[PDB]
């Protein structure tokens, strides 16, 4: 009930994936 | 009191560049990244402006010309509005609220197209406003790739590790026109908000001010945004907005604002301050493991109840009436 | 219109023996058990009075003397009150509502003690009221065992089978004084309510009248009971009680009322009608398997939300404030 | 969410158990 999602003011490579690829 | 720019270049901004609102605020602390108090604030999920992280040092030279020249030929989401307010909305939720009419529209374009559009508005003295908001991805060019790799990953990776955060989900590039406003909302990720060009006034409210800020229903497209029009607050519908108290600061090039998960924030590009550029860093929060429950945990609870009800009733529009039926004459 | 007792023994009761209330009612159908319409009503979870089941035929001879002589030496729960209203309360929930002061008290006694107590009140013209409510168990004597085995298990077992009900959980023996009232409430089991001695007026409301009946919070001792005082309705706190509409009937010896699960019921022993005796048959409902959702399914949902919130917040008294915070300025 | 318990205006041999024993 205390669990949460990860929504932000933006739609769902990027982030960690972008960085490593680079 | 507005800081003085090095080399006696005068005040970075003045009061007249700030919009006027009905509530008081206190300042967010501005501190050095080496200052133990800064670490204490982040650890405690309280906002702080860090002045010397060098998080996006290589991006400080960014401007429209450099970006147009190097950011590649990928698509960029650009919002268009006829108001200074860029209320965020989730397109996937629009089917369930047929009566919601967005005040801003999204258009996908190339960077050079965004720039050209900005140019045409200026020249024709138009009142239209644009706000580019695009996640940085694999299509950016080599120079941008070089800049991005030059971000202070050492410092931010340690933060991520120290706080037990989840992964970096993305970096949003925001390029706005002067006077643009992103109305109050909260995000479910941790955010280091790194200012690059121009100045943004940021007004934050703790999660325990949920009762004063009146977020839309969870299934409405404006989920997580405040229903209150800060420019014309309706105290009859939102009486506790009269009790709201913010934490504010103005960030400029080189500054990084920690916006803790669940903290409300209202962000505005200073009036007559020119275009602004920001890059954020969004991280998933730590895992959910003790009483008393924190404000943000109660928020999580309320969201879940709304979500479960929507699914169980088979129609999100039935959520309100059931909730009302539950409380009237029983809990209110 | 009151039925005529066989052998021209006159009306079983008259209007003056019924209490007066603020709402209208319609009659519950009285039918033969062989009548297809009766089966249709039960199948559909609608109330019906069956006049000829012979469900508790052997208990029709029961009276205080016979029961005192044969019901054994086990303990019997007897409620004592100074009002005609016997509002049910759950003792296990009393710790969480320290401010709840029950208007009736439970005492455990032997049957002969209950009888003696009834006798002393009569003789001394006392205003005290008693209501015996005790689950039939293994300590009853041989003759009662013989009577119980002579109940129409063939007929009721078929009902249980036809409706997919769960097990018989118990049979409550109810022995009340004239004028006693069990205030409106709903039970989460199916009930065949078999009248034995005297007459009881039964007023039922469908589950879709939840909004007009204002049950206590789930964690309050009077969970499932209506907060409305039917004798003095507070329309300011319970405005929809002005829209309530009941289904009523008066049952006598030999009658069986099907009280469907989740249906509200208010039950009163007729004024000046002498003592009443009833034996109910409580069965667990069928398993939960389609839209649109039934009223009773929404009730189930609301109960679950209340229960989960109580557990998650760690304190049931926090349920109301969270619920209010969720809806004001958002869903109301 | 649609699931339900079995509470009634009475506390928790009897019922089916009483009958079979008898
Ligand atoms: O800068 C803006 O206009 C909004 C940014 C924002 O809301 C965020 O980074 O979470
Ligand atoms: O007869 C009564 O007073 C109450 C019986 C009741 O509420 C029930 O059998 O469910
Ligand atoms: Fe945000
Ligand atoms: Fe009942």
């Amino acid at each position: 009930l205390t669990s949460y999602d990860c929504e932000v003011n933006a739609p769902i490579l990027q982030g960690e994936e972008l960085l490593r690829a680079l | 009191e507005p800081r003085e720019e090095a080399g006696a270049l005068g005040p970075a901004w003045d009061e007249s560049q700030l919009r006027s609102y009905s509530f008081p605020t206190r300042p967010i602390p501005r501190l050095s990244q080496s200052d133990p108090r800064a670490e204490e604030l982040i650890e405690n999920e309280e906002p702080v402006v860090l002045t010397d992280t060098n998080l996006v040092y290589p991006a400080l030279k960014w401007d429209l010309e450099y970006l147009q020249e190097n950011i590649g030929n990928g698509d960029f989401s650009v919002y268009s509005a006829s108001t200074h307010k860029f209320l965020y909305y989730d397109e996937k939720k629009m089917a369930n609220f047929q009566n919601f009419k967005p005040r801003s529209n999204r258009e996908e374009m190339k960077f050079h197209e965004f720039v050209e559009k900005l140019q045409d508005i200026q020249q024709r003295g138009g009142e239209e406003r644009l706000y580019l908001q695009q996640t940085l991805n694999d299509t950016v060019g080599r120079k941008i790739v070089m800049d991005f790799l030059g971000f202070n990953w050492n410092w931010i990776n340690k933060q991520q590790g120290k706080r037990g955060w989840g992964q970096l989900t993305s970096n949003l590039l925001l390029i706005g026109m002067e006077g643009n406003v992103t109305p109050a909302h909260y995000d479910e990720q941790q955010n280091f908000f790194a200012q690059i060009k121009g100045y943004k006034r940021c007004i934050l409210f703790p999660p325990d001010q949920f009762e004063c800020l009146y977020p839309y229903p969870v299934h409405h497209p404006c989920d997580r945004q405040s229903q209150v029009d800060f420019d014309n607050p309706d105290y009859e519908r939102f009486p506790n907005f009269q009790n709201v108290v913010g934490y504010e600061t103005v960030v400029g090039p080189g500054d990084v604002l920690y916006i803790p998960m669940y903290w409300w924030h209202h962000i505005e590009s200073l009036l007559n301050g020119g275009i602004t550029i920001t890059v954020n860093f969004w991280y998933k929060g730590a895992p959910t493991p003790e009483y008393p429950l924190k404000a943000h945990q109660k928020v999580a609870i309320m969201r879940n109840i709304e979500k479960m009800l929507g699914e169980a009733l088979g129609n999100p529009q039935e959520v309100g009436p059931l909730l009302n039926t539950m409380i009237k004459g029983r809990y209110n």
